[PDB]
């Protein structure tokens, strides 16, 4: 699905469950064999499309001012969703590891052909963008993001995640 | 017309002011106990200087004003705050003058005198008033008939901070260490980092002074910066911080005009920054001048004139000078009426 | 312990009473360490001051003579 | 443009396809360039930290959407609700509903106690500040511009004193709420004794 | 014109007599402008200064208080 | 048994307490000095304050160093004069109190005789004619029929006063003494300037010489024609010539064998050198003690007090007065006869 962003940009999203070649995906990301730019995130750490849209806005601002701290804009995105100042730990935890078969593949202003060929490249089951609440791993969200029980009683998990993503640079 | 006489001796500066109701000084022989360079003032020798000078000073005030003692409507002494000995000398002389001339003694506060003199000089009706001096660093707003303070140093005043920083650097003492610091800073060209030290609606200067002393001592021997740069950076930092504080004061009480009074008001950088802020926020800073902002008897006499023509008075048996006398205790009956 | 009385002769009764009353209203900073009382007789102003210690006594009399000199100068200027 | 603050500005726009508000701390001209950059960055970090901490204490606040470091902007969720001042004006004009007033006083007292026990003052607890969410009647707090962190009970007492002074200033058309708010704070707080001692001390200071 | 009459506390009579025979036998600076008399009763001094001018009397006060403290600090051992 | 007499010296800003034995040995000589701002002379009041501060510790140090209990002290000696009234009266009060507590007789002692006798017992001289030249004394003393009679002296001012006044004119430092700075600057002198010859008969005058050389110093420093070193050289050589000439005339008149010199001004080296040369020419010896005795101190007075007491002449406790001029000839020697 393609969703609009700021200043007329768009982003294409595709959720896949039961990925069988996750190790091959990680190897290709490491060696850069794939020609198209794409980011793979551990989709279990996502409660809603809204935090991803916020990270997309952050990466768009970084690219527009050409302030991509990481080598690629998609790696900039995956580092952005982590909310930590340590790039290596961010990639290890929030980026895909060898134990993530529930993978989100996204691209910036992607054409339908690019998403179709990406879907051809992946051996998995495509899922919509509404099961996140059902598949959100809230326990590790509270563990990593230090979300208080008082926070949960006045707001949802996604709002706290979005606030932390925004306020990373405030620390 | 109505004329009030006021005595000011709360600091090393001594003043015998004689004023009318319009705000125009008739005479103002102001004298200073000129301390040796590198040294401050102590109550005993300051009192000795006052003993030697006040009678010639009062004679000079009478000769300059040419106003008969009977023409005085009220004789007013600065109750304080300030060091005990000069206020005590002023108390004795005002008691004697009241019992001889048969004239009413009025205790007058100092900050109220500064605010009223500034307001009458610049014609402002009800602005936030910033009184900055050697022993005072105050942001004051009228409220419910009382001059409530909203911005205040908790540890040490900005003027004392400048003074003993200059003494650390051993500046001259004419006409004031602040003036010499300003002259030195006029050649300052380099900025220097100072920590953020504004909390709530108040500022602390003792930590700021300690930090700038440490930096100056570290940089002078290492020739990393000139004292001019140190003075300029300190001046800009403190005045930007005071801009922030008085802007918060503007927001809280919803005030538009701005008045500046006190010794540091003799400077011009404060006026430039304040007028810039007023232009940004559609305000109108009112300017300053030396004869209407330095410690002397004119402002004291003017506040006394207000208090006497309003009705408040103090008997001769109640001529109890105080080392501490807050501004809010003065019930501003003049403005409500 | 330590104490004495001092006299000053004025032109008339009025000046003695003025000095008496003007210095009378002057409170004492430390009532627990020094004490002052006084009498007036014709133009003679007698001031009985009593202090506990010698240094405090000397300082008190020094200040007292100073303020007496102030009063005398003021009266002579405005007799 | 919605409103311009004394030190910053608030703007209306759309973030991530959602209705949003933009609180932009545009560079003021009272600071030198390096000085301005330093204070803007530091106070932006402080505001974000204050929002995070007040969220951690179970007090409802607008949700922080995104932070642009190279533009000094705050993006916040838009909240639908009613102001306390409007409700109190309605009480004064058309009659005070005692049960609604008591519930509002209890809720605001509980929220104030919850924020106060965390050792973080607010300083601007004015009726224009807190809102009540429509439909859910839930209390929310905004405008962290003057928030300062300290453990001194003096600050909490000063905050309560300013709150009651503002309540007096907005006229007693809705009646006297000092008793209700004090009882709510007593029933909600645990260190209320020292806070009320310091509040009484501040009250005697300000009465003169 | 100006005068003062010190009456001073002392433990024993001989201390007052010592102060007498020490200070009184000394001849003061100038009889023209000032007069001084001193007497002893029991262990109590009675020391009267009379002077034309208060500043001269105060200088005498300084000298007398200092020398009396000196005598006490000498006797105390 | 070595009977011990406790003595004081306070004739000047130098405060001293002395304990001596029959042979002149000093069991304890504690002493203290007062410093003055340059270009001015010390005033009596602050000098008396310093004396009051330092008198008790000096006696304490004397009793500690001598290791002699105050009971073992046999009599008390007070310096009758000459000297300033305030320190003399302080010493008189202290000696009177000590005598009343310890029950020891009091004796009044002169200062010049003390100088003469201590120099005699130090240098081993038999009975020489003595020139005492200092800041307060400039005289020639010779023993005759039990009286230390005066043969030659200054007629206008002691040359110590002239030297100190010219040093103040030249703005020389008072540390450690203006005389030492004058001597060193003269040692740096290069040019000699003529001065008036003001020797009347066999005595000397210095007021006219001082005025002339002050005028010359002002003219030459104004025109930068010479350095102050040349001025000091000229003054030193001229005054040395005058003093040694009158010393020679007195020596010839008195018909003696050897001559003794004493005084702070006697600390100079050019004098002692050239005058010992001319004494060797005159078949005479030079006696010149160290600077420790040339300056005033208590052990100076103590030995003459011991000499007076051992004979049996006493002094009533009521006559413990002082004078501005306690002339040497008024004391009749009884110990030598
Ligand atoms: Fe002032």
């Amino acid at each position: 699905k393609v969703f609009n962003l700021d200043r007329g940009n768009t982003l294409s999203v595709s959720l896949f469950s039961g990925v069988t070649n996750s190790k091959e995906l990680l190897n290709s990301m490491l060696d850069g064999s794939l020609k198209l730019e794409v980011s793979f995130l551990n989709a279990s750490l996502i409660p809603d499309i809204f935090p991803l849209l916020a990270a997309a806005q952050k990466a768009l601002i970084s690219k527009s001012r050409d302030s991509l701290s990481t080598r690629t804009l998609h790696s900039e995105l995956v580092y952005n969703y982590s909310g930590s100042k340590h790039i290596t730990e961010s990639l290890k935890r929030c980026g895909i590891s060898e134990n993530t078969t529930y993978i989100l593949a996204a691209r910036f202003n992607a054409s339908p052909v690019e998403m179709e060929e990406v879907a051809k490249l992946i051996n998995g089951k495509e899922i919509d963008l509404e099961e996140l609440k059902t598949h959100a791993n809230q326990a590790n969200i509270l563990k990593h993001y230090k979300i208080t029980s008082q926070e949960l009683g006045i707001s949802s998990l996604g709002d706290a995640i979005v606030c932390r993503i925004a306020a990373r640079d405030a620390l | 017309k109505m004329i009030a006489i006021g005595f000011e001796g709360s600091a090393n500066k001594i003043g015998v002011g004689i004023v009318t109701l319009d705000g125009t000084i008739l005479a103002n022989p102001r004298h200073t106990y000129i301390t040796p360079p590198g040294h401050g003032f102590l109550p005993r020798e300051t009192a000795h200087h006052h003993l030697d000078h006040v009678l010639p000073l009062v004679k000079s005030a009478l000769e300059t004003s040419q106003v008969t003692p009977e023409e005085i409507d009220c004789i007013c002494y600065t109750k304080g705050p300030g060091m005990g000995a000069p206020l005590q000398v002023s108390a004795i002389v005002v008691r004697v003058l009241s019992q001889l001339w048969k004239k009413p003694i009025v205790a007058v506060n100092h900050c109220v005198a500064h605010i009223e003199m500034g307001r009458v000089v610049t014609g402002a009706d009800d602005p936030v008033v910033l009184y900055v001096s050697g022993g005072n660093t105050q942001v004051i707003a009228y409220s419910e008939g009382r001059y409530r303070i909203f911005g205040e140093t908790i540890d040490i005043a900005v003027g004392n901070c400048l003074d003993r920083f200059a003494r650390v650097l051993k500046l001259s003492n004419d006409p004031s260490p602040g003036y010499n610091i300003e002259q030195l800073a006029k050649k300052g060209e380099n900025f220097i980092d100072l920590p953020y030290a504004v909390k709530g609606m108040d500022v602390s200067f003792s930590g700021i002074l300690s930090y700038i002393e440490t930096t100056a001592e570290e940089k002078l021997k290492n020739n990393e910066c000139t004292p001019a740069d140190l003075c300029y950076s300190l001046q800009e930092t403190v005045f930007a911080m005071l801009v922030e504080i008085t802007e918060r004061a503007m927001a809280h009480c919803d005030k538009k005009d701005v008045l500046i009074v006190g010794g540091v008001g003799c400077n011009e950088r404060l006026q430039e920054m304040m007028r810039t802020m007023c232009s940004e926020r559609d305000g109108k800073l009112f300017a300053t001048d030396d004869r209407y902002c330095i410690d002397n008897g004119a402002m004291i006499a003017y506040t006394g004139l207000l208090a006497f023509v309003n009705g408040i008075e103090t008997p001769i048996e109640d001529s109890t000078f105080t080392q501490r006398f807050r501004t809010d205790e003065v019930h501003a009956v003049w403005r409500e009426k | 312990d330590f104490s004495c009385n001092l006299d000053v002769s004025f032109e008339s009764e009025e000046h003695a009473l003025i000095a008496y009353t003007s210095l009378a209203v002057d409170k004492e900073l430390q009532p627990d360490k020094v004490r002052r009382v006084m009498s007036v007789s014709n133009n003679k102003l007698s001031v009985h001051f009593e202090a506990i210690e010698a240094r405090l006594l000397r300082a008190s009399f020094s200040a007292f003579v100073d303020v007496l000199t102030l009063a005398t100068r003021t009266i002579q200027e405005f007799g | 443009l919605i409103k311009q603050g004394a030190e910053a500005r608030v703007f209306e726009s759309t973030f991530a396809g959602r209705r949003s508000i933009v609180k932009e701390r545009f560079s003021k001209k009272y600071r030198h360039p390096i000085l301005d950059a330093k204070l803007t960055l530091k106070r932006l970090n402080a505001e974000a930290r204050c929002m995070t901490k007040a969220r951690k204490l179970g007090v409802c606040t607008p949700v922080l959407y995104a932070v642009d470091t190279l533009l000094h902007s705050l993006t916040l969720e838009y909240i639908e609700g009613v102001s306390v001042k409007d409700i109190f004006l309605e009480f004064g004009t058309n009659g005070v509903v005692e049960e609604r007033l008591d519930d509002v006083a209890a809720q605001i007292g509980a929220a104030i106690a919850k924020l106060h026990d965390g050792g973080l003052a607010h300083g601007d607890l004015t009726t224009s500040n807190m809102l009540v969410r429509s439909g859910t009647n839930q209390l929310v707090l905004i405008d962290f511009g003057l928030s300062v962190t300290s453990t001194l009970p003096e600050d909490k007492a000063v905050d309560l004193y300013v709150l009651e002074r503002a309540l007096l200033s907005m006229h007693s058309s809705c009646g006297n709420v000092m008793d209700r708010i004090l009882t709510a704070y007593r029933k909600s707080s645990k260190q209320w004794s020292a806070t009320f001692n310091k509040l009484a001390q501040v009250r005697q200071r300000g009465r003169k």
